C-alpha cells in the first residue's frame, strides 16, 4: 500500500512503447508491462473507461529495476492531459502536471529536466543524456541553433524552412532564447516526430529542432542515413531525461542512488545497446 | 556565514599561477578579449606525498572559478578558496574496519570546505555521503597515448591482458580509479594501473610525453584540452563511459536547491556554452 505507487508514463519510442493487450489471452508479454489508458467514450460526455495496454521500452525496463531494488509495486497508466508538460495560464498539464497535482508519485519517461520543472517538481540524476539537436539532410550546413540561418531567417531568399514540435522543452527554450526565431517557426510546427520526418524526406522541410536522444536515436535507423543530426552529436542545452517525484518525495535519495549503481556497474550501457542501437 | 570553497588543480577548469611580487594576480585576457577573472586562493606548493604543506596565497581562475563567481552572485554569497591538501579529488579507503574519504571529499565531511566547486565526478559512492548539484557539464572517460601509438581503445587487448610491455594507468584516489576497482570485469586492469598510478593529472599527462606512460585513462573534457593544445598528443577510441561533473555540499546545505536550479539556468540560457567556448577549448590541432 505504501509501497505500491501511481506512476505516469506516456509513450515516446524506444523510451517507452505502447502495444495492444491481444484479447483470449487477457495477458502482458514476457518483456513488457501493464499500463492502462483512459479512453472517452465520446465528446459529449467526462464518461471513459481504463484500456489495458501493455508497455515496453529502455525507460521501463528502468522502471522495473528500480522497482526491484528500491522494492516498490506501481500501478502504471499513460497520460492523457497533454503530454510531457507545459504551464498554461500557469497549470502544469502532462506528466509534470500529473505528479504536481498529486494524481502521480513519480513520471517515468523521455521527460526532460529543465528549470522552470523543478521548481514544482523533484527530478532525479539524469539517467539519459540529451538536449537540443537539429537533424538535417545529410551535407546541409549549419553550425546549430546559433546559426543565422535560424536566428535571422528572413536574411536569407528563399528563407530556411525549420520547425520543431511544440509545447515541448525544445520550444519553451527557443521561446526564451530566440524571440525571432521562434515566432518565425510556429508556421512550420509539427504535430509529431514521424510528421516532421517525413517532412525532411519529401523536402517540406528544411530542418528538425528536437530532443537531441529521440533524433539520434531515429537517425541510426533512417533508411538511406541520409537524415542526421548536425553536430554531428553536438548538443544545445545539455541536460538529461530524468524521473519526476513531488517536491520532497521519500523516494528521491533511494532513486537516485539506485540510477548511479546501475550507471557504475554497467546494466546502463547494456540498456542503451538493449534499445538504442541504430544501423547508420 | 562566508562559504569555504574547496578546488583543486585541473586545466582547463582550475588553472593555478603564483601571485605576483606584491601578492596580486597579473590582469590578464581571454582569447576573445574578455578580461580573466582571478581570485586568490590559497593551498601547499610542494606536492611531494608525504611532506608537510604550508599554504601560500596564489592564483586561481578558469572554468569552474567563472562558475563560482556566476554562483556567487546569483545566489548572493561570499567566499574563500582552497586548494585541496593532499592534491586528490576523493575516495572512499580501508584504514583498517572503518573507512574514511581522502581528497576534497574528506575535507567537504569533516567541515574544512563548505562546497566543492571542481571537475568533480557524480557518482554512487559519493552520492551516499554527499550531496550533488545537477552537472554543470556532461563529459565521459576516454585514453590519451602519444601521436604514433596505435590501441583501438578501452577493449584493446593490451589493456585487457596487460603486461609490462604496454604501461597504462590513471590518477590515484579518483573517480576513474574508484571505477576500475569496482567492476569485477575490470579487475586484471585495475591490478596494472594500481602498479602505475600518478598522483595527478598533470604527472600523468607529461609522462605521456616523456614515453614514460604509454596511455592515461581519464576525463575527456580536460585530456581532449590536452589534445588540442599539445599537438604530441592525441585521444583514442572517444567515450566509453559517459559521467557528469556537479557542485559538490553536505546534504545539510541550505544551497543545494538553488544552486542545482542556478546550474540548469545556465545550461538553458547559453552561459554554460559560453564558458565552454572560453575555456574547455578553441585552438587546434591537426
Ligand atoms: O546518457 C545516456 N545514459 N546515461 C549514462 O550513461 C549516465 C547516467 C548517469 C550518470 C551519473 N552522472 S551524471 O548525472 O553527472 C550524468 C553524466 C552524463 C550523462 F549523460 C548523464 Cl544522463 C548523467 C552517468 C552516465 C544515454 C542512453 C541512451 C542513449 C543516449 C544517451
Ligand atoms: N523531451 C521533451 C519533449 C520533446 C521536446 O520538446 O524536445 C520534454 O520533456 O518536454
Amino acid at each position: 500500500d505504501d509501497n505500491h505507487l501511481s506512476i505516469v508514463t506516456l509513450e515516446e519510442a524506444p523510451f517507452v512503447i505502447v502495444e495492444d493487450i491481444d484479447p483470449l489471452t487477457e495477458t502482458c508479454v514476457r518483456n513488457t508491462v501493464p499500463c492502462r489508458k483512459f479512453v472517452k467514450i465520446n465528446n459529449s460526455t467526462n464518461e471513459g473507461m481504463n484500456v489495458k495496454k501493455c508497455c515496453k521500452g529502455f525507460c521501463i525496463d528502468i522502471l522495473k529495476k528500480l522497482s526491484r531494488t528500491v522494492k516498490f509495486t506501481y500501478d502504471l497508466y499513460l497520460v492523457t492531459n497533454g503530454k510531457h508538460g507545459k504551464k498554461v495560464n500557469n497549470v502544469w498539464n502532462g506528466m509534470i502536471g500529473e505528479v504536481v497535482y498529486q494524481r502521480a508519485v513519480m513520471a517515468v519517461g523521455s521527460l526532460t529536466i529543465n528549470e522552470e520543472r523543478s521548481e514544482v517538481v523533484d527530478f532525479s540524476v539524469p539517467f539519459v543524456e540529451t538536449g537540443i539537436s537539429v537533424m538535417v539532410s545529410r551535407g546541409t550546413q549549419v553550425t546549430g541553433l546559433s546559426d543565422k540561418k535560424f536566428q535571422r531567417p528572413h536574411d536569407y531568399s528563399p528563407p530556411f524552412r525549420f520547425g520543431t514540435v511544440p509545447n515541448g522543452s525544445t520550444e519553451r527554450n527557443i521561446r526564451n532564447n530566440y524571440p525571432y526565431m521562434h515566432q518565425y517557426m510556429t508556421r512550420f510546427n509539427q504535430r509529431g516526430v514521424e510528421d516532421a520526418l517525413v517532412s525532411l524526406k519529401t523536402g517540406k522541410l528544411d530542418a528538425f529542432i528536437y530532443d537531441a536522444a529521440v533524433l539520434n536515436y531515429k537517425a541510426g535507423r533512417d533508411e538511406g542515413c541520409k537524415l542526421v543530426t548536425i553536430g554531428s552529436g553536438y548538443i544545445f542545452a545539455t541536460t538529461g531525461y530524468g524521473i519526476a517525484l513531488q517536491k520532497g518525495s521519500p523516494w528521491k535519495r533511494q532513486i537516485d542512488l539506485a540510477l548511479l549503481q546501475f550507471v557504475g556497474d554497467g546494466e546502463m550501457e547494456e540498456l542503451e545497446t538493449l534499445w538504442l542501437t541504430g544501423i547508420c | 556565514t562566508r562559504l569555504k570553497i574547496v578546488t583543486i588543480h585541473q586545466e582547463p577548469f582550475v588553472y593555478v599561477k603564483p601571485t605576483m611580487s606584491d601578492g596580486t594576480c597579473k590582469e590578464e585576457f581571454t582569447v576573445n578579449g574578455d578580461p580573466v577573472k582571478k581570485v586568490i586562493c590559497t593551498g601547499p606548493n610542494d606536492t611531494s606525498p608525504g611532506s608537510p604543506r604550508h599554504t601560500v596565497p596564489q592564483c586561481c581562475y578558469g572554468f569552474c572559478i567563472d562558475l563560482l563567481i556566476k554562483l556567487a552572485r546569483t545566489m548572493n554569497f561570499t567566499y574563500e578558496v582552497h586548494l585541496v591538501a593532499d592534491g586528490k579529488f576523493g575516495t572512499q579507503e580501508r584504514v583498517n574496519n572503518k573507512k574514511e574519504w581522502n581528497g576534497m571529499m574528506g575535507e567537504l565531511l569533516s567541515g574544512q570546505a563548505d562546497m566543492i566547486v571542481a571537475p568533480l565526478t557524480i557518482n554512487n559512492e559519493r552520492a551516499q555521503y554527499i550531496e550533488f548539484s545537477k552537472p554543470f557539464k556532461y563529459q565521459g572517460l576516454t585514453i590519451l597515448v602519444k601521436k604514433g601509438t596505435r590501441i583501438t581503445g578501452i577493449n584493446d587487448p593490451r589493456l585487457r591482458n596487460p603486461s609490462d610491455k604496454f604501461i597504462y594507468a590513471t590518477v590515484k584516489q579518483s573517480s576513474v580509479d574508484i571505477y576500475f576497482r569496482r567492476q569485477v570485469e575490470l579487475s586484471t586492469m585495475y591490478r596494472h594501473m594500481e602498479k602505475h598510478n600518478y598522483e595527478s593529472a598533470a604527472e600523468a599527462i607529461q609522462a605521456v610525453r616523456d614515453n614514460k606512460l604509454h596511455a592515461f585513462i581519464w576525463d575527456s573534457a580536460v585530456l581532449e584540452f590536452e589534445a588540442s593544445q599539445k599537438c604530441d598528443l592525441v585521444t583514442t577510441g572517444e567515450l566509453f563511459f559517459r559521467s557528469g561533473f556537479g557542485i559538490g555540499m553536505r546534504k545539510d546545505s541550505p544551497w543545494k536547491q538553488n544552486v542545482s536550479l542556478s546550474i540548469l539556468k545556465s545550461h538553458e540560457n547559453g552561459f554554460m556554452e559560453d564558458l565552454d567556448k572560453t575555456w574547455v577549448r578553441y585552438q587546434e590541432c591537426d
